[PDB]
């Protein structure tokens, strides 16, 4: 069985306005990965980039559910 | 209708009667009425 | 109370039955117009202090998340 | 700083929209069978289901499903007896603390009113059971923690709860994990307000009585205004 | 200046009632005593014309415009009778300081 | 007969202006707002218990097991929500037409403003949820400005150390004894008034034209009366938890404190105030004078016109008071950072300085224009 | 003015008394031990 | 005159002595109950607190904040300038133990819970409005008036503290 | 000013008879016990919980933890029964002197005597002793006695089957708003 | 008062129950502030959770 989720997660998240957001995060993720001695997170890119992603599968998860 | 006034509006007394009275049955039909579309707008949701 | 509440003369009044008129006279007829008339003559003393509401409104949102936002320089 | 839940097309989002009742009783199952571990669900009592979601005589049986103690007894404090349909929901941890310590210092908060406790409830609480992604660079969650972005420190004692697959929906619908996150969202909800439904039916009534009675106020204002309102003044100085 | 009270005479609103400048004045015990010395037809028209500005009100209508209050033709009739009132009130409370 | 000639002179006979708009029927609805409020509050009283251990308890069985109860429950947050705003639009018409010239009618509504925001505020305590025990340690602590009275008056008030069940009793007693305080004073304030009649819209003598008040403003207070109730029950079975606050949905814990604490819309104005002023005591103050800059309004009139109809500079100044008075509201509700707090500084500023300086110096402007100064 | 200089001066002196009797009134119920 | 109105002087001072009672033991009345009184028992365990931690019993019907502190904890405490800080309180000032720190969660300033192991201050901080209390409970930014308050503890053993 | 009009009118200038008895004290006596017995009342409401688990416990910590308060308790029980001594007496003065062709004044003094009456009863249920719960019964049932309507009536006052905390609660709010009207 | 609080501590006590007395009410009646609270300290409560809500 799979989950509805997935499907409209999978959709909303190939679209590039998050692509891209999560290659920021990626850029973050990186940045922390060679600035790993620091106090830097990617609290703040992981949320924007979910905030997205998530607009658009609420947008879209009702439908698919049942 | 002049026959409204005479026998309905003119003498306070009848202009109560027809009130009351209207309002005795209007209970019933309102209820009946709204509750069905209440329930069609949800018809779906509702025990049965 | 009434009767001696003011002095006036020679002010004649006329009225007429309320079931001998129309209950709505021309009501959108000049309504509309008279709102309308209404309105152009206070819009330019109410509107206008609450649209710079609105906008230090949104300049105080946005100015706030930008101070939560993380300083790039930081902690690089 | 918190993850702002996004809004979701509940059934009973509308104006006038009331409960999907199977989905409050799938969500009641998904409470019984996952969430009645941790959470007490203190002011929700069986009687309450009759007339949402279950019959009377079949609220008796999931009464009848429970031990409830009965602590005055002519010498003996608890022969947990089958609890009734008067019965109010069995809370685990008879004690906070008990749970306190089972959790790991966590309190499983009531879920009675969660859903009108917290901001945005009903879709907080859909986003935090189904928030639990992957902690990020940076983050060093304290022991027996968990990582969801909603959650306020997106640190939340409670371990993910439902697994896809969870607990198997006795109507037979995929128990998916959000089938199932969706479910007790509404369960919580009704709990929170049992009223929901028939509160609706009032303001619908109250649209159908004030649509009709303020025209007619209006318009016997107006007749008793009407006179006034066409006097014509005129000044006749000698 | 000139001009620019007339724009604010317009802008004020009480000609488009029918109303004076004198006519608008808060009715104070001064004000009072200013109004009572009135003759007879300036009292009449002063009355009538509040109480057809309270009746335009009333309906939210005003006068059309040829009728409105002319900033040049407002007539301060009560001022005259005010000043006196004010006079006679200053006197009366230095001589009290006396 | 001595009853009915008391009835015929304050209702029926009464002698009105004829052309009071609907700004006028503000206060007869707060006046029903208030019997609303004490009949809820009664049906609310039958089954409410002021004990720590059981008002929780109590009140979510008002709204599960009692038959009505989360109607009569929700109606009485609800109508204490609608006072309020009829209470903030009666004092706005009262500011705008001049009407604080009628000096112990404006007295006695500042005292029945004071009465019915502290009603309001035990009130709000009362339900001992996690919002009502905060917000009552934190607006009680306030007390504790004052440096040798102050902190004992609190604990006083607190019957104890910190609010506990002292508290929630003695609440719940005041609560309930002060809307039938508000309902003399009330009636206080309607003498004072009929002794002076009621002001109109265009701020002049209405003397020449006074109708009756049975079917002129009669009928009207009637539809004011059904449209305030259509906006009530649309506040209450439609949308009920709008205005309220979601984490007094959770029982009083003493050990945790909900993280984001706000006064009810009604009382951040204030609250704003309070938090601009850095010195604790100089915030009380001003908070006080918040209220109290109102009743100490009808010694700053320096124009020879009543009323703002035929005033447009003053208007513009009403609007921008107005104007900030929102913006002081939003941001009581703002948390403490910037830019927030700057503004919340100015706005007091702004506030404080329209009221005492710019309306009396405008007026003097607007006289000078019509060459009466 | 000097007539209302004559009426506070000679009421001021009243006042005080008026004043006093607040003071020991006050004390007394406040039980001020300070006083 | 004279012994007509001392009767009326008389009369006075005793109604007024009564009035002062009767008003007195009504105030009293709303004052402190005799049970609310007796709450100044309390107990604590130290094994309970490892350091860099807080621990609250409610003492008093209030957070009754208990907390241990670091090598580190303790050296920056004594490290702030007490003169310096807004309330002159030195951290061993308040604390009969470096590595034991007691105190009472009531922010200064409108008696919030100043929330541990938050802050700029690695003290406390008060979500209410942002005051900042460092690990002494001292207040160092934000608008509270005083450090939170130290109760008299009394360090029976380094396993059981009495606040007493 | 125009309040003081009111009381110029009322208590100062107004012309009695200059021959009455001090029987005509004790209607001002009953003005008076009816606010000692509300201050006293109020003080009471700030301790008193009308549950009826906590009731009598709440009754008894008013009489031994709160400072003073068993003055304040015997103060508003005593009050009561004063104000029933002054009340017989006043309706004694008004039949003895012909006082009852005042009839309007006559008819709102009896509704009083209702009010006052109501008021007192529930009071007296207010601490959930063994007479109080007793004594509710049986006047509660004394309204089963109605013809038709009797046993709802009943029931709907005890809010339940019998007497129990249903009854205890709403006989609080009713206690306590009754004297307000009784005032006005 | 103190004669008869003994009876109650050694013959009556064992099953009548003196519910609304406190061994705060005595101090200042029959015992000092220490011999009252001997005479609590030599009975022992039983209730009141702990940690484990125990
Ligand atoms: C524009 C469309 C309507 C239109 O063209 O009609 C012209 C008409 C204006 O005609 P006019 O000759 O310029 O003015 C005379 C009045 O209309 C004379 O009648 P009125 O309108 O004064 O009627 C009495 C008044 C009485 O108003 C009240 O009693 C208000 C009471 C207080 C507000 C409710 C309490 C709660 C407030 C919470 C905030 O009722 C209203 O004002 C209703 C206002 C509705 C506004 C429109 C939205 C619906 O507009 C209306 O009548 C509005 C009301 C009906 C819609
Ligand atoms: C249990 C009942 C509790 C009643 C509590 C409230 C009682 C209020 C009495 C008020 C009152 O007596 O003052 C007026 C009354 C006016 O003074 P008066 O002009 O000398 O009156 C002489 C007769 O009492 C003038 O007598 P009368 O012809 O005016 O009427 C007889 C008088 C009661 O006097 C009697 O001769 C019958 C006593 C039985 O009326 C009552 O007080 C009825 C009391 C029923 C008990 O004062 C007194 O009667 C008591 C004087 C105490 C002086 C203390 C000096 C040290
Ligand atoms: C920041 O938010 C705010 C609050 O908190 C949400 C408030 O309560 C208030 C108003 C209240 C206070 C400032 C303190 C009030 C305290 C109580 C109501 C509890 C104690 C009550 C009493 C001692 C009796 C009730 C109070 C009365 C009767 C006030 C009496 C004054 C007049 C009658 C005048 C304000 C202004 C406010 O700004
Ligand atoms: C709200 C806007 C209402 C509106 O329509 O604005 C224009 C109107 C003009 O009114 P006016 O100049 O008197 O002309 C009447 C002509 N028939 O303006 C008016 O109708 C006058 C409104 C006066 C009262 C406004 C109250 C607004 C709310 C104030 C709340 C805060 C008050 C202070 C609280 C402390
Ligand atoms: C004049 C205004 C009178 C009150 C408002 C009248 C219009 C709305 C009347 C009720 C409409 C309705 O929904 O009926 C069914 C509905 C009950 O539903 P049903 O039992 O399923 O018919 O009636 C109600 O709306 C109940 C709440 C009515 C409250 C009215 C507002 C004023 C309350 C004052 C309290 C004191
Ligand atoms: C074995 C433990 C455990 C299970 C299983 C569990 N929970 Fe929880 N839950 C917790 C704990 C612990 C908390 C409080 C932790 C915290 O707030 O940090 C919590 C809190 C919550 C909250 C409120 C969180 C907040 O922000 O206050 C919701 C809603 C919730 N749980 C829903 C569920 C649902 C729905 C399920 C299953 C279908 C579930 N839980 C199963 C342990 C559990
Ligand atoms: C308890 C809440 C209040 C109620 C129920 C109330 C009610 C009323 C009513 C019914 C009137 C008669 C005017 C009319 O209805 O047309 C009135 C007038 C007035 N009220 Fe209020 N009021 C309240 C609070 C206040 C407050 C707080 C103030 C002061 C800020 C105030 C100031 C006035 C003034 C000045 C008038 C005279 C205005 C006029 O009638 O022209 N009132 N009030
Ligand atoms: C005699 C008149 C009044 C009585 C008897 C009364 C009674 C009560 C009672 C028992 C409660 C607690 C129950 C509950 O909160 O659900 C309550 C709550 C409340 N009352 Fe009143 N009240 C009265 C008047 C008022 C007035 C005049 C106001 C407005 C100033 C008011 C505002 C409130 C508020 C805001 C609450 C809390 C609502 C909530 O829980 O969200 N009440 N009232
Ligand atoms: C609004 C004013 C009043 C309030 C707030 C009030 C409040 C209370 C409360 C809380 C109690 C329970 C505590 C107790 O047992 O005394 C009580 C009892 C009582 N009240 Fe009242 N009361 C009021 C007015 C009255 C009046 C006017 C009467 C006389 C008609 C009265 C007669 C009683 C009686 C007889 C009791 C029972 C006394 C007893 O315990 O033996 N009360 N009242
Ligand atoms: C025209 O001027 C007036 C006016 O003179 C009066 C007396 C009233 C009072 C009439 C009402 C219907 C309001 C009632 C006032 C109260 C204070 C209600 C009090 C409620 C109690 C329970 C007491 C007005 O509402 C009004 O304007 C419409
Ligand atoms: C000559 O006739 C009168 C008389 O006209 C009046 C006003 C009073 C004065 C009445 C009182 C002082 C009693 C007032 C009654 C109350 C109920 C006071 C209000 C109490 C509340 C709790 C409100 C008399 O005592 C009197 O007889 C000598």
């Amino acid at each position: 069985l799979v989950d509805p989720l997935t499907t409209v997660r999978e959709h909303c998240e190939q679209l590039e306005k998050c692509v891209k957001a999560r290659e920021r995060l990626e850029l973050c993720d990186n940045r922390v990965s060679s600035r790993s001695q620091t106090e830097e997170d990617c609290t703040e890119e992981l949320f924007d980039f979910l905030h997205a992603r998530d607009h658009c599968v609420a947008h879209k998860l009702f439908k698919n559910l049942k | 209708p002049s026959r409204l006034y005479s026998l309905l509006f003119r003498r306070t007394s009848t202009f109560a009667l027809t009130i009351a009275v209207g309002a005795l049955f209007f209970e019933r039909a309102f209820d009946q009425g709204a509750d069905a579309i209440y329930e069609h707008i949800n018809e779906g949701k509702l025990w049965k | 109370e009434f009767g001696n509440l003011a002095r006036i003369r020679h002010v004649i009044s006329y009225s007429l039955s309320p079931f001998e008129q129309r209950a709505f006279p021309s009501y959108f007829s000049k309504g509309i117009p008279n709102v309308l008339r209404r309105t152009r003559e206070r819009i330019l003393r109410v509107a206008p202090p609450f649209v710079v509401v609105y906008l230090i409104y949104t300049w105080g949102n946005q100015e706030f998340e930008q101070s939560k936002r993380k300083n790039p320089a930081m902690y690089e | 700083l918190e993850l702002h839940p996004p809004s979701y097309p509940w059934s009973h989002r509308g104006l006038l929209s009331s409960l999907d009742h199977t989905s409050i009783r799938r969500g009641f199952q998904v409470y019984k069978q996952v969430c009645s571990s941790c959470h007490s669900m203190d002011y929700v009592a069986y009687r309450h289901l009759v007339g949402v979601c279950y019959t009377e005589e079949e609220a008796k049986a999931l009464a009848e499903e429970v031990e409830v103690q009965d602590g005055p007894n002519d010498d003996g404090e608890m022969f947990m007896r089958p609890g009734k349909l008067s019965d109010y929901f069995p809370k685990p941890y008879p004690n906070p603390e008990a749970a306190r310590a089972a959790n790991n210092g966590a309190l499983p908060p009531d879920l009675s009113y969660i859903v009108r406790a917290r901001h945005g409830g009903e879709d907080y609480v859909f986003s935090l059971l189904t928030g639990y992604c992957e902690p990020p660079t940076g983050v060093s969650l304290r022991e027996g923690l968990y990582f969801n972005p909603y959650f306020p420190g997106q640190a939340i004692g409670m371990a993910p709860p439902i697994y896809t697959e969870v607990l198997e929906y006795d109507d037979g619908t995929p128990a998916t994990m959000s089938q199932v996150a969706k479910d007790v969202a509404t369960f919580l909800r009704w709990a929170s307000e049992p009223e929901h439904d028939h509160r609706k039916r009032m303001g619908l009534k109250m649209l159908l009585m004030m649509g009709l009675l303020l025209p007619l106020t209006y318009a016997m204002k107006r007749h008793k205004w009407s006179v006034l309102k066409s006097r014509k003044l005129a000044y006749r100085p000698p | 200046l000139d001009g620019f009270r007339k724009w604010y005479y317009n802008a004020a609103g009480f000609n488009k009632l029918g109303l004076m400048r004198d006519d608008t004045l808060h009715e104070t015990e001064d004000v009072k005593e200013a109004i009572r010395r009135l003759p007879e037809d300036l009292y009449n028209d002063r009355m009538f014309r509040i109480k057809r500005a309270l009746d335009l009100t009333m309906r939210h209508q005003i006068l059309p415009k040829d009728q409105w209050t002319k900033y040049e033709e407002d007539k301060f009739y009560l001022e005259p009778y005010l000043k006196e009132v004010i006079r006679e009130r200053k006197e009366r409370e230095e001589w009290a300081k006396k | 007969h001595p009853l009915f000639k008391i009835i015929n002179h304050s209702f029926i006979d009464l002698p009105a202006p004829s052309n009071i708009s609907s700004w006028w029927n503000f206060g007869s609805l707060l006046g029903v707002c208030l019997m609303v409020q004490i009949i809820t509050g009664l049906f609310l009283a039958m089954h409410y218990t002021s004990d720590t251990m059981t008002a929780f308890s109590s009140v979510t069985h008002i709204c599960r097991d009692v038959n009505y109860g989360w109607l009569i429950r929700y109606m009485h947050a609800n109508g204490a929500s609608m006072f309020f705003i009829c209470l903030f639009l009666h004092v706005g018409r009262g500011l705008y037409y001049g009407s604080y010239t009628f000096m112990e009618t404006w007295n006695i509504g500042v005292l029945l403003l004071f009465a019915v925001m502290a009603t309001a505020f035990m009130g709000y305590v009362l339900p001992w949820g996690q919002m009502s025990f905060w917000g009552a340690t934190v607006i009680t602590n306030l007390l504790s400005a004052i440096p040798y009275i102050g902190t004992t008056l609190v604990e006083w008030i607190w019957g104890g150390f910190s609010v506990d069940k002292a508290t929630l009793t003695r609440f719940f007693a005041f609560h309930f004894i002060l809307p039938f305080i508000i309902a003399a004073l009330a009636i206080v304030h309607l003498l004072f008034l009929h002794e002076t009649g009621s002001n109109n819209p265009t701020g002049l003598n209405s003397d020449a034209d006074k109708i009756p008040f049975h079917p002129y403003y009669t009928i009207k207070d009637i539809l004011g009366i059904l449209i305030m109730f259509l906006i009530l029950m649309t506040l209450v079975l439609f949308f009920p938890d709008m205005l309220g606050d979601p984490d007094n949905y959770m029982p009083a814990n003493p050990l945790n404190t909900p993280p984001h604490i706000k006064p009810e819309w009604y009382f951040l104005f204030a609250y704003a105030i309070l938090r601009s002023i850095p010195n604790k005591l100089g915030g009380v103050l001003a908070l006080i004078l918040s209220i109290l800059i109102l009743a100490l309004m009808p010694f700053l009139h320096t124009s020879k016109q009543r009323s703002l109809m035929f005033r447009p500079i003053t208007q513009i100044l009403y609007w921008i008071l107005v104007a900030n008075l929102l913006i002081l509201t939003w941001i009581g509700g703002q948390p403490v950072e910037h830019p927030f707090i700057i503004i919340g500084q100015l706005a007091s500023i702004s506030y404080f300085s329209i009221i005492l300086i710019l309306m009396p110096i405008s007026g003097i402007i607007e006289d000078k224009m019509l060459k009466l100064y | 003015g000097p007539r209302y200089r004559e009426l506070a001066r000679n009421w001021i002196p009243t006042a005080g008394m008026w004043g006093t009797v607040g003071a020991v009134g006050l004390v007394w119920a406040t039980d001020w031990r300070l006083i | 005159k004279g012994f007509s109105y001392l009767v009326t002087a008389t009369t006075t001072v005793g109604v007024a002595y009564a009035a002062k009672n009767v008003v007195s033991q009504f105030v009293s009345s709303m004052s402190a109950s005799a049970d609310v009184l007796a709450m100044s028992k309390i107990e604590i365990k130290l094994s309970d607190i490892p350091e860099g931690k807080n621990m609250a019993f409610k003492w008093r019907g209030k957070p009754l904040f208990v907390r241990h502190r670091t090598k580190k904890e303790i050296d920056q405490e004594a490290a702030v300038e007490v003169s310096q800080l807004r309330d002159p309180q030195h951290d061993l000032d308040r604390v009969k133990k470096p590595e034991w720190v007691i105190l009472i969660g009531v922010c200064t300033h409108l008696g919030c819970v100043p929330i541990a192991n938050a802050g700029d201050f690695g003290g406390y901080y008060c979500p209410c409005h942002g005051s900042h209390y460092d690990a002494s409970g001292r207040i160092r930014k934000g608008p509270a008036p005083l450090n939170l308050e130290v109760p008299a503890y009394e360090f029976t053993s380094d396993d059981v503290v009495v606040v007493g």
